[PDB]
DNA sequence: ATCAAAACTGTGCCGCAGTCGGCCGACCTGAGGGTCGCCGGGGTCTGCGGGGGGACCCTCTGGAAAGTGAAGGATAAGTGACGAGCGGAGACGGGATGGCGAACAGACACAAACACACAAGAGGTGAATGTTAGGACTGTTGCAGAT
DNA sequence: ATCTGCAACAGTCCTAACATTCACCTCTTGTGTGTTTGTGTCTGTTCGCCATCCCGTCTCCGCTCGTCACTTATCCTTCACTTTCCAGAGGGTCCCCCCGCAGACCCCGGCGACCCTCAGGTCGGCCGACTGCGGCACAGTTTTGAT
């Protein structure tokens, strides 16, 4: 019979790889590593966003909670440029259409 | 018209202290007076007003009330207190025990004046070192004590000592620390087990507050809690200029005078001794300078419009900029003192105008400050110019404070100017020889008035005390000045209350209260920078006019860098645009 | 004639009395000045509560106590008694707070 | 007419990560009661930044080893040689990953 | 001159030498070197930097200026070093 | 609409079963909070509070006091071994340590 | 008259279980605050573990069995044994006896 | 062979190869038995948590995601064996 | 002749180089699998094991032991030695927090 | 300074594993609209933290000196590591029975959310009201050290 | 090795912060009663994978002998931390004088869940066919260790 779908970040990792290095291929084991890495950082950041939600007596995750969760979890230079990418993406999303 | 109602309330609750142990009908219900001073008051005699106050305080003890002496500085408060105590020893025969509480800067003088005016009384001092105090503790639990000097801190630090004794009569001092109701010493005195009677003793009434609540409407008389805890606001609501404050609430002012006739006593220095010649309260006004100019509002426009509670920070730039010393390096990074870098505050151009020319006349000058970093910068300048001065602060540890009076008061002392802090000393300067006071910034209180004016207004000066006061153009220090002074002329009502708080020719609170209302009507009638004008209003006589015009003629053949540095140019607009 | 202890016994009676008591061992006002300094290195306006300063004092004193225990283990293991900076650096590397 | 159903939310912000999939996971993962609107866009941008950084550092490391394919050895060297990524992923071990070439200095004669 | 804050004792030195020595006596340490003091002041500086940075991140998120007990307790809870007593 | 036993009093417990139910129900721990869930979890919490207060009461008696203080909880928690393993990250305020010195730092018998 | 806003702690329940296990013992206030934080901490751990298991089994309900598995994962040894015993006893008493 | 040499199947040269990966230049003779004891305690903990998840899901196959969830709650995350 | 017996230590250094270059597993798969099935037989009888589960345990426990030997080498350089010893492993598990 | 093992390069070519159209299946984001709960907000009462300074009381730190116990280096006997060789043995890549439990597909009940009224448990507050821990006075002796 | 020393450890009022219990005031809020889906439950079918065998193979563990550079224990020197003592000084309280800020309550519009259809992005099994990579050979370079 038809098997139930396994859904993951494989083509999205591969697409970012084809942006930053057009000649390189990725393995299959390394693709699964990047998949588990993305699930891990998603579970961390959304867990911290939910902790900020329950601490500030509020019921809505917003961009401010995702930004505070990023500033807490990611360190240093990565935190700074991650907040940079986030503000760029949200302003381009709201502005253009 | 609650006067009869509160007199019925005092008719009810007068006999609290009696049984437990008209407003005249409580304070004049018994008529017994002794005018001749007691026998063992050795070492001189009293004046007449001291005898009258003694008579009133004997009447206070006979009326079984808790009274208040509130007379003026330099009128013998301590000697009236010890006269009360030796009367209560001799005639009243209860002969103890008598707690007194004085500040530590005065307890030496109090224990000294016990030796002159009452040698037969048994007196105990308190000081540091519990190694010393353990023997006095065991002595005072035994019962052999009448007069027990102490200070403020040893009240709470000897809570157990004062708990294990049942007093009869305490008389405490220095009411402007007792002026807070939720104070720790006031709470321990509420939970003290008050024995019978207590007396505040202040040279100063209400200052920078609501009316006389703290003591004279809660603490001293315990009926006045349950009567006027609600009407505090109703009788402070007079303070909306003609109809409220002058037309209808003049009767409210008169009711405050009527309820503050029997409990108090206040005599004036010009009315009996008048050994002080005069006082000349002159003011001037400076202007802004380079960083203090229109450039400064850009600093507020990019910090606030950043350092917390900017009203404390706004006073720094009107006293003197770069107390931060972060922008001092933006002007002078070599930190070498020179002309028109110290002189970039507007008061300081007025300083190096006026101070060399009072040096040309020879007056001994008290220079006051708040914010002792200004005292440090004034120290740095006054060594840059090298003219003689001395410094006093809160760090002098009281030994050099008691010593420094001789260093300043040598008969040929070439120290002429003298740096002070306004808060400092704690009425322990005790100076008389200086003859000119200039003031940089003004306190929130008129205790700056009734202390730093009185540092030369006391006994021993025969000159003409020319007071100056500094202020810039359109600062917040202006609203401190007008706010504090004109909205704290409320003490004018009590200084008018004193003249019928005395022997009371009863036309006072009508006619001479209208003479006070001359000041209350030229309050805002007076609402809406010169070398010769300030040079005249610092001077006294024509041989000072001669030396100021001689200085003028000496610098006439000479020209006199510019007077004040301005916003030089691009450094000021580059100073605080990169900070925040 | 002077009753001087052989060196060590003062250390042992100090160890017993400070393990027996439970107060805070750093003076509150210099610790608070340090905390307000370090907070000024981030956001120049801030304000604390007294329970927040005592929270940081509880946390930092219990952290330094645990660190000095592990430093004493490393300094015993090097056949010494005197703890040294290499003992502190070893505790904070094997624990993994540095690297 | 049927309006032109196009322009997925990943296309508007210029992201490669699926913003719809991130939004579905934030909803049905029981994180909070009601997920906002800028949230999955912000979060997919952060995850795209992290994956771009790591694949950049591994593609630098596959070039150094003369091999045109990224392997878990390469991801191990990239992560554990970038200091901030080391401190981020310090708890995490990478399977088939090896360790770093680091000999203590006082061992070699 | 004498007006400077450069001529004033800096603030990490207020963690006094017998205070560090007393912490070590509670820790069990019998004998201390002379460099433990400087190393421990550096270690305390880094630890307080991490905890206060996380507490100020919580505070600036919640749109407030007052670092509180719960903000430091939350920063310690995600530090690892969980603290009891000062809040639920 | 007769008299209403509380759910804690039905289950024979002391911790508030309804309060643990609403804390689970509003904390967003799942969509559906069951029926046995707050009863079972309140029983577990009652057991852990019973064990801590038992050992802290024994150490409070052993320091000859009749009042349980943070030092007493510190000694009870760090002297039960399974509580040392469970609460091994926790700093208890006003705690102090276990009084424990190494045997190398203790002096010798020869002098 | 401001009616200080209610913060609902476990103070009276800690005190009641204390008056069960020691009939004549009092508790200091900061120790009551510590036991309060202890109960909230253990509650948040056990509820969070049941949240993770509800996600992992692809289910949407916290039941008695998910709390039982959260107990067996967090509590060590003898504590876990007796806590599972206490819980099964209390749930069968609650279900059986009304 | 007969469940005697289970942990003894962690051989002496395999412990040496792990120690050479660790950087160790020279090894004692009781490192071997202590490392055997350390490895056994760590696997008791991890396989206890994995069997707890497998009992909870009402199944009889300890799988890779059960091991990864056990290691994740242990504190040692495992990338690369399942999302 | 004389057969070249290496100076002792150089073989250890070349093994450090080749096992920090390589990346395979070092405990053999079938002995480790019999170990894991014993330790699982402690708890439940009729269990089963994916090969992904057994290799997950093998990757995890070899990474744990390599980290432990790195910190053991730090302690045994700290005691002015080279040879690691059982007190070093017990000290590393005592500082890290696994023992006491 | 020269011979010797040996590990890194370079070459060949082969097994497999990414990868790329592809083809097609399927399910699940997108949007265009309806609707109500949430949060920002702008305003009063209230209590605590800030920011320049004073006054006063002490324990706690600080500088320095005499001394002695620990750290550390130099040496030297002791021996338990490593290295090489060689004979078996268990691990391993290959390949195939065999059976079993894990993963989908369907009906249907109980179980839980939701809404509704209430009163009874639970939180604040004085308020005695004790009352039990800290704060010292006498007094005893357990552990360390100068002759 | 007895004697002096001295500091931790107990009795005993004493005072006071601080639990502790009524008490009653709200006053929230958990509980009882009633529909309503719908999520889990039992059954029920198959097939992908796991256990179980052999099975040659072959390389790697296990022992054993040699040998030596490392661990460890003395012993000496050197110096650095400890303990005590005297003096001063900053922490600890208090007080000043004013402001500002967080917290705690009220209407009110902004927006995100909510169904409902729609199309096309993702996924998955083959199938093609494509190149990256190892796996057992086969040469030339660069460290090591003795003469
Ligand atoms: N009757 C008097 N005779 C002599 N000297 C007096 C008399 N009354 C006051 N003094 C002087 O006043 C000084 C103290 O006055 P004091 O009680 O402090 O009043 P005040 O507080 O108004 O200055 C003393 O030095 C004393 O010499």
């Amino acid at each position: 019979r038809r098997k139930t779908r396994k859904e993951s970040y494989a083509i999205y990792v591969y697409k970012v790889l084809k942006q930053v290095h057009p000649d390189t291929g990725i393995s299959s084991k390394a693709m699964s590593i990047m998949n588990s890495f993305v699930n891990d950082v998603f579970e961390r950041i959304a867990g911290e966003a939910s902790r900020l939600a329950h601490y500030n007596k509020r019921s809505t995750i917003t961009s401010r909670e995702i930004q505070t969760a990023v500033r807490l979890l990611l360190p240093g230079e990565l935190a700074k440029h991650a907040v940079s990418e986030g503000t760029k993406a949200v302003t381009k999303y709201t502005s253009a259409k | 018209l609650l006067d009869q109602t509160k007199d019925t309330r005092i008719t009810h609750l007068l006999r609290q202290t009696n049984a437990f142990l008209d407003y005249y009908n409580v304070a004049h219900r018994i008529k017994e007076d002794i005018k001749k001073q007691p026998s063992i008051l050795v070492g001189g005699t009293l004046k007449d007003y001291q005898i009258k106050g003694l008579q009133w305080m004997v009447s206070l003890f006979n009326n079984h009330l808790n009274g208040i002496l509130a007379d003026e500085m330099g009128l013998g408060k301590t000697i009236q207190t010890i006269s009360l105590l030796t009367y209560l020893y001799e005639m009243k025969n209860i002969r103890g025990p008598y707690l007194v509480i004085v500040p530590l800067s005065t307890l030496s003088n109090w224990s000294s004046e016990f030796a002159k005016w009452a040698p037969t009384l048994r007196t105990i001092s308190f000081k540091g070192s519990p190694n010393e105090r353990k023997a006095k503790q065991a002595k005072i639990r035994a019962g052999e004590f009448d007069v027990v000097l102490t200070t403020f801190e040893y009240i709470i630090k000897e809570r157990a000592l004062l708990s294990k004794v049942k007093w009869v009569h305490m008389i405490i001092d220095e009411g402007h620390r007792m002026k807070n109701a939720q104070s720790k010493l006031s709470l321990t005195l509420n939970t003290h087990y008050h024995a019978d009677y207590r007396l505040i003793l202040t040279g100063t009434p209400l200052q920078n507050n609501l009316p006389e609540l703290w003591a004279l409407l809660n603490f001293v008389l315990p009926k006045i809690f349950n009567s006027v805890k609600s009407f505090d606001e109703w009788f402070n609501t007079p303070f909306d200029k003609i109809e409220l404050s002058e037309e209808e609430t003049l009767l409210v002012i008169r009711r405050l005078h009527k309820v503050l006739r029997p409990f108090l006593l206040r005599r004036l220095k010009k009315d009996v001794e008048k050994e002080l010649p005069d006082k000349v309260e002159k003011v001037v006004k400076c202007k802004m300078s380079a960083l203090q100019q229109i450039m400064y509002q850009q600093m507020l426009k990019y910090r606030r419009l950043g350092f917390n509670n900017q009203i404390m920070q706004l006073k720094k730039i009107c006293n003197h900029p770069f107390v931060f010393e972060e922008v001092e390096d933006q002007i002078n990074p070599t930190r070498e003192t020179n002309d028109d870098i110290w002189r970039v505050a507007g008061k300081f151009e007025l300083l190096d105008r006026i101070l060399p020319k009072l040096k040309a006349t020879g007056h001994r000058v008290l220079i006051f400050f708040q914010m002792t970093q200004i005292m440090d910068i004034m120290e740095d300048f006054l060594r840059y110019i090298n003219i003689k001065y001395l410094r006093l602060d809160g760090h002098t540890k009281s030994d050099e404070r008691s010593e420094l009076l001789r260093l300043f008061n040598a008969p040929d002392s070439e120290y002429l100017c003298f740096i002070l802090s306004t808060r400092a000393g704690g009425l322990g300067l005790n100076l008389q020889t200086a003859d000119t006071v200039i003031i940089f910034d003004t306190d929130w209180n008129p205790h700056q008035d009734l202390q730093a004016q009185d540092r030369a207004h006391r006994i021993g000066q025969k000159n003409e005390v020319r007071i100056l006061r500094l202020i810039t153009t359109n600062s917040v220090e202006e609203v401190i000045l007008e706010r504090a002074y004109k909205k704290l002329d409320i003490d004018g009502k009590v200084i008018q209350a004193g003249k019928f708080d005395n022997k009371s020719t009863s036309e006072e609170q009508e006619a001479l209260l209208r003479s006070l209302l001359d000041a209350e009507e030229e309050r805002r009638k007076k609402r809406e920078l010169k070398d010769s004008e300030i040079n005249e209003i610092l001077a006294r006589n024509d041989e000072e006019m001669a030396v100021l015009t001689r200085m003028d003629e000496d610098r006439s053949k000479k020209e006199e860098k510019s007077r004040l540095l301005e916003k030089k140019r691009e450094e000021s607009e580059s100073a605080a645009v990169y900070n925040g | 004639k002077p009753h001087r202890y052989r060196p060590g016994t003062v250390a042992l009676r100090e160890i017993r009395r400070y393990q027996k008591s439970t107060e805070l061992l750093i003076r509150k006002l210099p610790f608070q000045r340090l905390v307000r300094e370090i907070a000024q290195d981030f956001k120049t306006d801030l304000r604390f509560q007294s329970s927040a300063v005592m929270a940081l004092q509880e946390a930092s004193e219990a952290y330094l106590v645990a660190l000095f225990e592990d430093t004493n283990l490393a300094a015993i293991h090097a056949k010494r008694v005197t703890i040294m900076p290499k003992d502190i650096q070893l505790a904070r590397r094997i624990r993994g707070e540095r690297a | 007419k049927t309006r032109a159903k196009a322009k997925t939310r990943s296309s508007r912000a210029g992201l490669q990560f699926p913003v719809g999939r991130v939004h579905r996971l934030l909803r049905k993962g029981n994180y909070a009661e009601r997920v906002g609107a800028g949230a999955p866009v912000y979060l997919a941008a952060v995850l795209e930044y992290l994956t771009a950084e790591i694949l950049e550092l591994a593609g630098n490391a596959a070039r150094d080893n003369k091999k045109t394919r990224i392997i878990p050895r390469h991801l191990q060297l990239a992560v554990r040689n970038d200091e901030e990524l080391n401190k981020l992923l310090g708890r995490v071990t990478i399977a088939q990953g090896g360790v770093l070439p680091n000999i203590q200095s006082v061992l070699l004669p | 001159a004498k007006r400077h804050r450069k001529v004033l004792r800096d603030n990490i030195q207020g963690i006094t030498k017998p205070a560090i020595r007393r912490l070590a006596r509670r820790g069990g340490v019998k004998r201390i070197s002379g460099l433990i003091y400087e190393e421990t002041r550096g270690v305390l500086k880094v630890f307080l930097e991490n905890v206060i940075r996380d507490a100020v991140t919580y505070t600036e998120h919640a749109k407030r200026k007052t670092v509180t007990a719960m903000d430091v307790v939350y920063a310690l809870k995600r530090q690892g070093r969980t603290l009891y007593g000062f809040g639920g």
